């Protein structure tokens, strides 16, 4: 048809200049303002409606941000920052977004004037280095062997979540899970909360009945009623290969001419099943767990040896059982060895919860994996409880790997801001203004805590700044429940240094990344 | 100030297509109106004078009948209270086989009188309690109204007289002939053992000669031809095979592996020789009729013709089982010759033409056997369907009589006596349940009222005469159908009697349906959406 | 307007007071609908699906599922009620009522400028005190037959009509007592619930055996066996193909016949083993042999078994293996390699019943059946469904009353006493959480209010009479649904499950606290 | 695939499980392939001179 | 009762807990020529599912 001469495509949109920078900064500010009120011990929860019909009720920043679909690429960058913070340290997700928004605001203040973004970026990087130095300076060590202090750290981590009502139970569950899943092999230490330390939520009951199991629990039942549903000291054998006759890999058509060959073939199928079962029985086990199917004839031959069999178990669940009971998964039954038999599980029991059967292996001696059994009001309540427990376990692992500890309640923010402000007095350049501005941008955390508590922001923040101008007041923060100044070595709110370092680094680098853009091109085909 | 918003709460949360009805006027009265409308639709087909109805379903199939259950089944009932009443009627049909229209009429009358009671001030609970009390009283009274018993079921005359009343409501004009046919068919069945099987009565419908040409055959009739050349056997020795009349084959896969010219030249000859030997072995046992459930091979048919064997192929496994039952043979799973005990026997098997239909008849000379067939003639398919429905009603009446032999007077006499007795009982009950008991008694008037309305006379005069004669002390008096003016007569002498079990179950089911409909207070209906089935 | 709507223009958002009002309105609508369900004097509801199926019920969970609702708060309350039903099996209507009343009482103070956090703190303190009081007031008793009868009646009378409830009470109590083993958890999978559609609703009863929804597939099978040996097996007696693509090859018709005859020898061996065992155990003709197979039986094996006078059933339910093993007393077999008479169960009567096209088999007169069946009978499908729901509720109630060594008085007496205790404890709570404690007590008071309202009496006068009677004497007095006067629930026989009350308190408090703290609702997953 | 008025055979509350099974049972949906849930990124594809070579 | 598909619930479970990064949105075709050259282009052996709505 009509042909208009064009360089780029019709659907290609390009904008540049101060408009792009202002749009990016306001997008980041809006993203921060979305979750501004979900920070602190007095945070309010939010209902998120899934596009799939689900409901998410949470005050965690990452879930709220991941449930929101946005068009502006700056908001997408902010959501990616939230996800990065969640994946790296598992805490501080709400704080990093607010910090990035405040830093971008104070940067926009300078970009309105005739200051180039590169100068602001260099000042921001200098400030970030100084913040890291100050945070490492004001940190204090912790004794990992002290269970009380670890429980206190986990509590101060979870005081801002809905699970804070059952603080002691949640802290004990998280500490026990992290401690027992901790592993050491070949000179390489690991925690691996992701693979092991599985959280299983069964709606109903009371949350005070939730506990961490000394072993693994799965939603499975015996393959046949004659199986024993209660074994005192079981010997467990784990497999992946099916216990049933299966076709080979190659095309293996038979040609039957004699009369008895058909019955002979069926008899050898049965004999092969019997041989596999006898090879299993030779180790004299009590429980056989398979990731794949178990034939009925195999069940009968296992019963002849009084062996309980469970089939169709997930690979992750089977690995967890192997870690818990100290067994090794074996593919070919004829290659079973004595050390592959799992001895160490002190009880196996299949009990009925509600209208379902659940398999419990919950008396292991020194188990390296666990199931956190969560019981509660409903599915959404248990999902929020699981998220809070995940936060607690992440904080526990962070403390275990890095025993440095940092005062909370905004005390660290004010201390770092004061140190950077004092340091900025001896530079006498053009970068001192952005340096000081991004230093004072850290005060958005105590300000947010005061705002959420409902107290007077200006008076309390001025008093806190005046206190931090003194000679030893690095641990003075705000009480987020009463809206009063308090020493954090008395209140007891402390946070891992790793979380604070990650939060500051991520916020500063988000500001730096969003400050480097002045041109936006959109609408072009993906071309691939 | 131009629109009325939805009320906050449940009204706003309701889905777009959903409907919510709550409260007396919004739910109970609407349900009662729907049930009354359904009863009105079915009412005009009650009794001997009930007119037929032409019902065309969604598949253009045409039904001409006065059977209430069939009419309700072919109707597209959408209101769910009327749906419950239809389920009650169908349950009555399944349990007894007759009295569905009674169930519908009684339920409609009960619900109308319940609406009246609710309007005058009574609560739903009081009406339900009174209805249940009156139903218990009626069930207690009913055994005392039994006038006579069957006292014999092997006699043709007695069974015909008993079934005449049952099949007089449908096909009023010609009921003696149908009664005789069904009596003969049922007396053939029902051996010395007390059990009676309804399935053992088969109905074959062939066009052409009017229903007066119908007859009862001691055996079975199949609308098909013979596979072979033999078409008539006089001393049948049927051997029945469930397997196809062909060489048996492997179940996995069969491949003829030929490695030499001799095998290629000998395979077909050997196969044919094996077929000939098998058919000869079958024929050597004296069998002259072979019935198979599968296909018939060409070579097998050729050798059956060679040895003078009559072949009949039955596609339906039910037909094969019925033939085995009516002949006395065992359906062999293989093509082996039948042993003496497994061989069937029949007096005559032959190919015949009735009208323009080719049929195969397995005929017994003796008036005995396990299965009897009624051959229905007629000039229209719909007419034969209606006659088949009447035959089903008669056979169900015979089955009920086998279960319980007690009978109560028909023609509304039992209903009038029940109404009188329940009214007398309720007049002595102090409390608010007396109104419900009296209304339950009055609901029995709907049966004689419907009979009189269909007969073409004034119902009020008939009911007044019935009350007068019953107060006189005659409990066996009902309305005279064969009269141009309101008149009554004794039906113990007239033979117009209906089963006790039918009345008992009909009253129970109608009362249960009415009470269940009354119990509903709120209705929440989803969007109709789809779901054709 | 809001921040979210700027990033996502087509986003639905309710903030602060708007979100709280939305949640409270949804909860109050659910409460308004489910008020009429509570109590034996509640009104039956009528539910018609899209296809047109009719369902009559009074159950709170069923009504919640069958209302046409698309609200998020309704979804959360439905999840809570579903968990309640799954675990305890009772108290869903009370769950919804208490949640709605808690939200309404909280809004009574929040609308006066009070922050919801204080209300939630008061809720937590009141919940702790209420749990302590409930632990104090529970009546520990020896669960004899009479107490279980009272509990089952207290559930079923609410669920169904009084006479049907009276029948079902004995049915469920006897069924539970039959399968119960001393100091062992009760497995409710061992009480089969079977629906038949021919008799009246009061003809339902308990069979000390099993009822199978399938019968023998061979016409020559016996229709009634007096003394039966039960063989429960999971072995395929039908033709089976080789796993490795066997195929046949022959060169003549005689070879084909030989291969056809020889290809069934594998199944014929197992049929021969069964027949040999039958001939060994019962050489005479009086005793019968019954084979119940989870797998299939081909017509050849059916005929072979029938010729030996053995009635056989195929394609039985998987749970029926355990049910028959516990009832008849045999051993379920996955193979016939070593089968001996000690693996045979015994049934004192096995007969076949036919209902239209549907076919049934009865296994009765067992020695000491540890697995029984409940035969639901009725003239309608909706009647059968309602009776099945009522039976489920009653079985759960009896199982809870057995598992718990105690039982709580009903008729709202425990709610009234608990509210009085909360009011007395209120001065001990420091701060403004006393308002939350008062709201919790008022919300707890909803059950007697709704009971009196459903019974037709005046709500406030009846409630104050109950409270005055309780305060005057200290007894656990509840609402009499016939006269409206105070009545001692324990003496009359109105019992409530202790676990049900505890779960009600915990779940209602948790969900109300979580809903009250929600201040922002979003739907921003589009575009 | 010629699916029209899928609500007739799926309803109005069908979840991803229903659609997945409904597509699988006609054999139109490709078989599920196991893959890493999330990991670190590499983002390289061959090219030229991408070869460490032994010194000689 | 294997037909009731208890596994459907856990299928929904890990479909809900599927991935970490953003779940993206369904691509929307705005022009008829867009649909035409979307189906005409792209690799042939890759299934394309279109939802008219
Ligand atoms: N009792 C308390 N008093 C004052 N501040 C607190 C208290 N508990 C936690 N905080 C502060 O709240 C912050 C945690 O908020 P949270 O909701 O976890 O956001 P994030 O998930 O981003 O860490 C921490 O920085 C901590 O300093
Ligand atoms: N010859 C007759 N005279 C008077 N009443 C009759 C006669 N025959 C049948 N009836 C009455 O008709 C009623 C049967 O009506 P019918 O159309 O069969 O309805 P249903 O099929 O529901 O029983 C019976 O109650 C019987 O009393
Ligand atoms: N006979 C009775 N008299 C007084 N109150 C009763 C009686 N039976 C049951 N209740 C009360 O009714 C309540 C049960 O109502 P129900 O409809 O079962 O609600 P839910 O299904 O939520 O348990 C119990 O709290 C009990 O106290
Ligand atoms: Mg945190
Ligand atoms: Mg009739
Ligand atoms: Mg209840």
């Amino acid at each position: 048809g009509h042909r208009p001469v064009l360089v780029l495509s019709q659907n290609t949109k390009r904008e540049s200049g101060r408009k792009v920078q202002s749009g990016n900064i306001n997008a980041a500010k809006t993203i921060a303002d979305i979750i501004r009120t979900c920070l602190g011990p007095k945070s309010m929860m939010k209902m998120l409606l899934d596009p799939m019909g689900g409901i998410v009720m949470t005050n965690d920043g990452n879930a709220i941000l991941r449930e929101i679909q946005v068009q502006h690429p700056a908001a997408k960058s902010m959501i990616e920052i939230s996800r990065t913070q969640d994946e790296e340290v598992g805490d501080g997700t709400t704080s990093v977004i607010i910090l990035a928004g405040e830093m971008l605001s104070v940067a926009e203040h300078f970009l309105e004037q005739q200051m180039h973004p590169t100068v602001v970026i260099s000042a921001y990087r200098k400030a970030l280095d100084d913040m890291i130095s100050t945070l490492k300076k004001i940190s204090i060590p912790v004794d990992i062997s002290d269970s009380d202090m670890m429980l206190n750290i986990i509590n101060s981590s979870i005081t801002t979540k809905a699970i804070s009502r059952w603080s002691s139970l949640a802290c004990n569950i998280a500490l026990d899970a992290v401690k027992m899943v901790q592993f050491e092999e070949n000179g390489r230490k690991e925690i691996d909360i992701k693979k092991y330390a599985r959280v299983e939520k069964i709606p109903g009951g009371i949350i005070e009945d939730s506990c961490v199991l000394r072993g693994v629990m799965i939603n499975k039942d015996v393959t046949h009623p004659r199986m024993r549903r209660y074994i005192k000291n079981p010997r467990i054998v784990l497999l992946d290969s099916s216990l049933e006759y299966k076709k080979g890999e190659s095309q293996t058509d038979i040609e039957i001419t004699r009369e008895e060959d058909f019955t002979r073939i069926l008899q050898m199928e049965e004999e092969y099943i019997q041989q596999l079962c006898e090879d299993i029985i030779q180790l004299k086990p009590d429980v056989v767990i398979t990731e794949k199917g178990i034939s009925d004839l195999a069940q009968h031959y296992l019963m002849r040896a009084n062996i309980t069999a469970i089939r169709r178990v997930r690979k992750t669940d089977n690995n967890r059982i192997a870690r818990a009971c100290g067994a090794r998964i074996v593919s070919r039954p004829e290659e079973l060895r004595e050390d592959d038999v799992g001895t160490g599980a002190g009880l196996l029991e299949i009990k009925k919860i509600g209208d379902e059967y659940f398999t419990f292996i919950t008396d292991c001696k020194d188990p390296k994996a666990c199931t956190i059994l969560l019981r509660g009001a409903s599915k959404e309540i248990l999902s929020e409880v699981e998220r809070n427990l995940q936060d607690a376990m992440q904080v526990c692992r962070n403390v275990l790997l890095d025993p440095q500890l940092v005062p909370g309640g905004g005390a660290s923010e004010m201390a770092v801001a004061h140190a950077l402000t004092e340091k900025s007095k001896a530079m006498t350049g053009v970068e001192q203004w952005p340096y000081r501005a991004v230093a004072q941008a850290l005060e958005v955390i105590p300000r947010t805590l005061i705002q959420n508590c409902g107290a007077s922001t200006i008076r309390l923040l001025t008093s806190l700044r005046a206190k931090h101008t003194q000679e030893n007041c690095e641990t003075w923060g705000v009480n987020g429940e009463t809206g009063t100044l308090v020493d954090m070595k008395e209140l007891g709110i402390w946070e891992p240094l790793a979380v604070k370092l990650q939060t500051y680094k991520t916020a500063v680098e988000t500001a730096v990344l969003l400050l480097r853009i002045d041109d936006i091109v959109s609408g072009h085909k993906k071309k691939g | 100030a131009l629109h009325v918003p939805k009320a906050p709460g449940f009204a706003q949360m309701l889905k777009e297509g959903a409907k919510h009805f709550s409260g007396l006027e919004e739910a109970v009265y609407r349900n009662i109106q729907a049930c009354k409308e359904l009863a009105q639709t079915t009412r005009t087909a009650y009794g001997p004078n009930g007119m037929n109805k032409m019902v065309i379903n969604h598949l253009e199939k045409l039904f001409v009948t006065n059977d209430a259950a069939t009419i309700l089944r072919e109707l597209e009932v959408q209101h769910p209270a009327a749906k419950m009443i239809v389920m009650a009627s169908h349950m009555q049909e399944q349990e007894v086989g007759d009295g569905t229209n009674f169930v519908l009429v009684f339920a409609g009358a009960l619900l109308e009188l319940a609406e009246e009671l609710l309007r005058i001030g009574l609560s739903v609970s009081e009406v339900i309690e009174g209805y249940e009390i009156a139903c218990r009283k009626a069930h207690e009274i009913l055994p005392n109204l039994v006038c006579c018993s069957a006292k014999n079921l092997r006699d043709i005359d007695e069974v015909s007289s008993l079934l005449r009343t049952s099949i007089m409501s449908k096909q009023y004009g010609n009921e003696v002939f149908l009664a005789k046919l069904i009596a003969q068919a049922c007396v053939s069945i029902f051996p010395d053992s007390g059990h009676f099987n309804v399935d053992n009565i088969r109905v074959c419908k062939i066009l052409g000669s009017g229903i007066s040409s119908s007859s009862v055959l001691h055996g079975m009739v199949f609308k098909k031809e013979t596979e072979g050349d033999v078409t008539s056997v006089k001393d049948a020795k049927i051997a029945v095979y469930s397997c196809p009349f062909d060489g048996m084959i492997t179940e996995t896969k069969g491949t003829v592996l030929i490695k030499t010219a001799e095998e290629l030249m000998n395979f077909s000859k050997g196969e044919e020789n094996l077929m000939d030997a098998q058919v000869k072995a079958i024929a050597d046992t004296g069998a002259n009729v072979v019935v198979t459930g599968g296909k018939v091979a060409d070579m097998a048919l050729h050798y059956a013709n060679k040895y003078n064997i009559m072949l009949v192929r039955l596609n339906s496994k039910w037909d094969l089982r019925r033939l085995c039952k009516t002949v006395g043979a065992t359906a062999l799973p293989r093509l082996t010759p039948p042993v003496l005990e497994e061989m069937g026997h029949c007096d005559s098997v032959y190919l015949s033409e009735v009208g323009d239909t080719q049929v195969v008849v397995f005929k017994h000379e003796k008036e005995d056997g396990a299965i009897s067939t009624i051959v229905l003639r007629g000039s229209t398919d719909n007419l034969m369907d209606d006659i088949e429905r009447a035959v089903d009603d008669g056979v169900n009446t015979f089955k009920v009589l086998t279960r319980d032999k007690r009978l109560v007077p028909g023609g509304g006499a039992t209903e009038i006596e029940l109404a009188k007795q329940i009214t007398s009982y309720g007049e002595t009950c102090p409390g608010l349940e007396q109104y419900a008991i009296k209304k339950f008694a009055e609901a029995f008037e709907a049966i004689p009222r419907a009979l009189a309305e269909n007969s073409g006379v004034k119902a009020n005069e008939v009911i007044s005469k019935l009350y007068a004669v019953h107060q006189e002390g005659n409990k066996n008096v009902g309305l005279d159908i064969e009269a141009e003016v309101p008149a009554v007569k004794d039906m113990l002498e007239a033979g117009i009697l209906d089963t006790y079990l039918g009345k008992y179950w009909a009253i129970k089911l109608a009362t249960n349906a009415a009470v269940t409909v009354l119990r509903v207070d709120q209705i929440i209906m989803a969007k109709p959406a789809g779901g054709p089935k | 307007m809001a921040a979210v709507k700027t990033l996502n223009p087509k986003a639905e958002v309710a903030r602060a007071q708007a979100a709280l009002a939305v949640n409270i309105s949804a909860a109050r609508g659910l409460q308004d609908v489910l008020r009429t369900n509570l109590g034996p004097k509640g009104t039956m509801k009528m539910l018609v699906s899209g296809a047109g199926d009719i369902k009559l019920t009074k159950d709170g969970n069923v009504l919640l599922h069958e209302m046409q609702i698309q609200h998020p708060t309704a979804s959360l309350i439905a999840k809570v009620a579903t968990a309640q039903d799954d675990i305890t099996g009772d108290g869903t209507t009370s769950n919804v009522l208490i949640i709605g009343e808690l939200l309404k009482q909280a809004d009574l103070y929040i609308s006066e400028g009070l922050h919801p956090r204080i209300i939630t703190e008061g809720f937590e303190a009141a919940k702790e005190k209420a749990l302590q009081f409930l632990e104090e007031v529970k009546v520990s008793r020896e669960m004899d037959r009479e107490t279980l009868i009272d509990v089952a009646r207290t559930s079923l009378r609410t669920k169904v009509h009084a006479e049907l409830a009276d029948v079902l009470t004995e049915a469920v109590v006897d069924s539970i007592l039959a399968i119960k083993k001393q100091d062992e958890p009760i497995d409710l999978f061992m009480i089969e619930i079977m629906e038949m559609k021919h008799k009246s609703e009061t003809d339902t009863s308990l069979i000390r055996g099993l009822v199978l929804d399938h019968g023998a597939r061979h016409p020559d099978m016996k229709k009634r066996v007096e003394d039966a040996y039960i063989l429960t097996c999971n072995v395929s007696l039908e033709y089976e193909k080789t796993e490795v693509n066997s195929g046949f090859f022959y060169k003549s018709a005689e070879e084909r016949e030989k291969l056809v005859k020889a290809e069934r020898k594998f199944i014929e061996d197992r049929v021969k083993k069964i027949i040999e065992l039958k001939r060994k155990v019962c050489g005479d003709s009086d005793k019968g042999f019954v084979v119940i197979n989870q797998k299939g039986i081909d017509p050849f094996s059916l005929d072979a078994l029938s010729k030996e006078g053995i009635v056989a059933l195929r394609r039985a339910k998987r749970r029926n293996m355990e049910r028959l093993t516990l009832a008849c007393g045999g051993v379920a077999l996955n193979s016939f390699d070593d089968l001996s008479p000690d693996c045979l169960g015994h049934a004192g009567l096995v007969y076949e019943y036919t209902l239209g096209e549907e076919k049934f088999t009865f296994i009765e007169k067992c020695n000491n059946p540890r697995s029984v069946t409940l035969l639901i009978k009725g003239p309608n499908k909706h009647t059968l469904t309602q009776i099945k729901d009522a039976v489920r509720d009653g079985l759960r109630a009896v199982k809870n009353a057995i598992d718990d060594g105690c039982v709580v008085p009903g008729a709202g007496a425990v709610e009234v006493a608990m509210a009085e205790a909360l009011i007395k404890h209120k001065p001990s709570v420091k701060g403004r959480a006393q308002l939350g404690v008062q709201a919790f007590a008022d919300a707890l008071l909803i059950i007697p209010k709704v009971l009196a309202q459903n019974s037709g009496f005046d709500l406030q006068e009846t409630l104050v009479k109950i409270q005055a009677e309780h305060s005057e004497s200290g007894q656990l007095v509840g609402v009499d649904l016939n006269t409206g006067e105070p009545m001692v629930a324990a003496e009359v026989g109105v019992w409530d499950n202790y676990c049900v009350k505890k779960q009600l308190l915990h779940s209602c408090t948790v969900i109300a606290t979580n809903i009250l703290l929600v201040d922002e609702i979003m739907r921003a997953g589009m575009s | 695939g010629n699916f029209v008025r899928v609500t007739d055979q799926l309803g109005d509350d069908f979840f991803a499980v229903d659609l997945e099974a409904f597509l699988q049972e006609f054999g139109l949906l490709p078989e599920k392939e196991v893959l890493v849930l999330t990991s670190v990124r590499n983002s390289a594809t061959c090219h030229s001179e991408d070869s460490d070579l032994e010194i000689d | 009762f294997l037909q009731q598909y208890r596994k459907q619930r856990m299928e929904e479970m890990r479909q809900q807990l599927h991935k970490g990064p953003q779940f993206k949105q369904v691509f929307e075709i705005s022009s008829g020529e867009g649909f035409l050259d979307m189906i005409d282009k792209e690799q042939k052996s890759i299934v394309i599912m279109v939802h008219i709505y």
